[PDB]
RNA sequence: GAUCUGAGCCUGGGAGCUCUC
């Protein structure tokens, strides 16, 4: 049985566990170090998931410093898995560790390059549907790498006629935008910058803003924060067939600001979070714009992650 | 920046008869091709 | 290398994996082109974009590149490649729709079997299986670019009539069914040769830009007058080597 | 048989199936009616059982 | 009669036909 152009995994060393799904290994004669993805194939009732073709097709394609890399994919003598780059830390565990400090020079280094990722796999046509300081990498040198890309794919820029009907329910409920939980199945890349705003807001609260238990539970805690959803706010936002079966409140105003005054302090980076967690996502500020917000072009500026990783 | 197609007067391409002789004529097996 | 990989030429083409186990150069490329008749013709009842048939068509040429119709059947590897290319071109189809269809086109005789029946549980496992051979054989490289892209492209800017385009068009496929050009020259080559091969058809002439440059110029950096007559010398003689009537349909007959 | 604009995505190009059902006919019409037809009547290559 | 003990080939795709037995 032919299979040259299919390595077995045997070439690789399993240290420990992460995220029997992923596993940090290391090349038995390089010795490089590496990340294993094995691939789900529990609901063989399709072939091969079409999660998964869609996560390789596309890691193939995009190629960024901020990015995470794609190897190869190894085989079993059988079950599929995939390299990557392995990454010693990760957005996540670092804001869950105490010892662990964050400047305002350095914070603004990291969205820096998280923003900076984003307009690239969106100039690339693609979506994430899927951003969390889970997924947000980053390497031993202080390079942020967006990881995970299961549940992304490839979006289109409707041309002038009938719009796309992608998929709903994506997206962590936490890191869920608005218009995924009215219904909208024709967003874009909107989606990804919500997560993006919940995500820094976390670098001063170390934990998600918004802990939704179920979908609707989750509407109810971003009507109480970015405010009571209305067509004034959001226009067009009635046609939503789940806007009135859907009980939101009416009286809550947007207390953005307000409730992260506390936590993120600094008056830009307030402004920028204000504009990434905007309700309508026609008027929500894209990654292009996000990076030449005030916040990242003022005293001090940006600088590596490498004097923070030393805890 | 490139101009409207014209037609041949009399193809005397050898790959030209080639294809005549082979599928036959042109214009004949258009209104079925698409 | 990677570009150079799925492009092999006469010599290498000459000494394929079937051309291994004893397999004629000609009877080899009937296979090929049967196998695409087949994705074709599953592909239209399946009612999937040409898109995902070509695609399937270029996974069938790679497919057998480096593997054998000795161990791997043109009726079951065309299947799973169509079934492959439906998800990668956004437009899958359900496993039992694809094997019902299948079905129908090798087993006009027999009735398709039970959704129950142990039998099509079987294929089931063998179209999933094969499936996962072909991504492994192909390196899991799925992105492939077909020459219509180019002639289309080429077509519009030419501003070329839409007979003219269709032809174009038309002979793009046909190159993908008769010829292997797709393991041999890229796409915009490929391209290029349908549209001088449907022009010498056509009698129609493309015209040089207002700039002095020849239209293929337009389509690839590469691709000379030279290379489009010696490319279409080998399309047409492979169509010459047909087993059917080319001469006889031309009559205004009834039906 | 009929073009397709590459700069549409491949969930939204259209079927390859044709506008009329695959008459039965070798005429000078029909050997052209679809991509199949073409192989299967002009060109004679089948697949068989 | 097979027809992965085969096919050549062709009229409206066989409902046509002959080939080494
Ligand atoms: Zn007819
Ligand atoms: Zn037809």
């Amino acid at each position: 049985v032919e299979c040259p152009f299919c390595d077995e995994v045997s070439k690789y060393e399993k240290l420990a566990k992460i995220g029997g799904e992923v596993f940090k290994a290391r090349h038995r004669k390089t010795g490089q170090k590496v990340a294993l993805k094995k691939v789900l194939m529990e609901n063989e009732k399709e072939g091969f998931p079409i999660t998964a073709l869609r996560e390789i097709k596309i890691l193939q394609l995009l190629k960024h410093e901020n990015v995470v890399n794609l190897i190869e994919i190894c085989r079993t003598k059988g079950s599929i898995y995939l390299v990557f780059d392995f990454c010693e830390h990760d957005l996540a565990g670092l804001l869950s560790n105490v010892l662990v400090k964050f400047t305002l020079s350095e914070i603004k280094r990291v969205m820096q390059m998280l923003l900076n990722g984003l307009y690239y796999i969106h100039r690339n046509k693609i979506l994430h549907r899927d951003m969390k300081a889970a997924n947000v990498l980053i390497t031993r040198d202080g390079v942020l790498k967006l990881a995970d890309f299961g549940l992304a794919r490839a979006f289109s820029l409707a041309k002038n006629s009938q719009p796309n009907r992608y998929t709903n329910r994506v997206v962590t409920l936490w890191y869920r935008p608005p218009e995924l939980l009215l219904g909208e199945r024709d967003y874009g890349p909107p989606i990804d910058l919500w997560g993006a705003g919940c995500i820094m807001a976390e670098m001063w609260t170390r934990s998600p803003i918004m802990q939704g238990n179920t979908e609707q539970h989750q509407l109810a805690l971003i009507s109480q924060l970015c405010g009571s959803i209305t067509p004034e706010v959001w226009p067009n936002v009635d046609n939503y067939e789940l806007y009135e079966k859907l009980e939101l409140v009416k009286g809550q105003k947007r207390k953005v600001k307000d409730r992260l005054k506390a936590y993120v302090r600094d008056p830009y980076a307030l402004d920028l979070i204000d504009k990434l967690l905007v309700l309508d996502p026609a008027q929500r500020i894209d990654s292009d714009d996000a990076l030449n917000h005030d916040f990242f072009w003022s005293d001090p500026m940006p600088s590596d992650l490498k004097g923070m990783l030393s805890t | 920046l490139f101009a409207e197609p014209y037609k041949v007067t009399s193809k005397e391409d050898k790959l030209s008869s080639r294809i005549q002789s082979m599928l036959g004529n042109y214009d004949e097996m258009k209104d079925f091709i698409g | 290398n990677n570009n150079k990989r799925w492009y092999f030429t006469r010599e290498q083409l000459e000494n394929s994996p079937s051309r291994r186990f004893g397999v004629d150069p000609d009877k080899e490329l009937s296979y090929r082109q049967q196998a695409a008749n087949l994705l074709q013709d599953m592909g239209q009842r399946l009612n999937v974009s040409q898109l995902t048939i070509n695609t399937a068509i270029v996974y069938m040429h790679r497919f057998y590149m480096i593997q054998s119709f000795t161990q791997f059947p043109g009726n079951s590897v065309a299947p799973a490649a169509l079934f492959l290319a439906a998800k990668v071109e956004e437009q899958p189809k359900k496993l039992e729709h694809v094997i019902k269809v299948a079905h129908t086109c090798l087993h006009p005789q027999e009735s398709l079997p039970d959704t129950r029946s142990e039998a099509y549980l079987q294929q089931v496992q063998d179209l999933v299986i094969l499936e996962s051979i072909i991504l492994q054989t192909l390196g899991f490289e799925l992105t492939i670019d077909h020459p219509h892209t180019h002639v289309v492209k080429c077509t519009q800017l030419v501003r070329a009539s839409k007979d003219l385009a269709q032809t174009s068009y038309f002979m793009a496929t046909n190159s993908l069914h008769l010829t292997t050009f797709s393991l041999q020259y890229t796409p915009p080559v490929v391209a290029c040769v349908c549209i001088h091969l449907a022009c010498k058809w056509s009698n129609w002439e493309i015209p040089v830009s207002t700039d002095g440059k020849h239209w293929w110029e337009y389509v690839d950096a590469t691709v000379t007058l030279e290379l489009l007559d010696e490319l279409t010398h080998e399309f047409l003689q492979i169509l010459e080597k047909t087993p059917n009537r080319l001469k006889r349909i031309w009559n205004w007959r009834a039906c | 048989m009929e073009p397709v604009d590459p700069r549409l995505e491949p969930w939204k190009h259209p079927g390859s199936q044709p506008k009329t059902a695959c008459t039965n006919c070798y005429c000078k019409k029909c050997c052209f009616h679809c991509q199949v037809c073409f192989i299967t009547k002009a060109l004679g290559i089948s697949y068989g059982r």
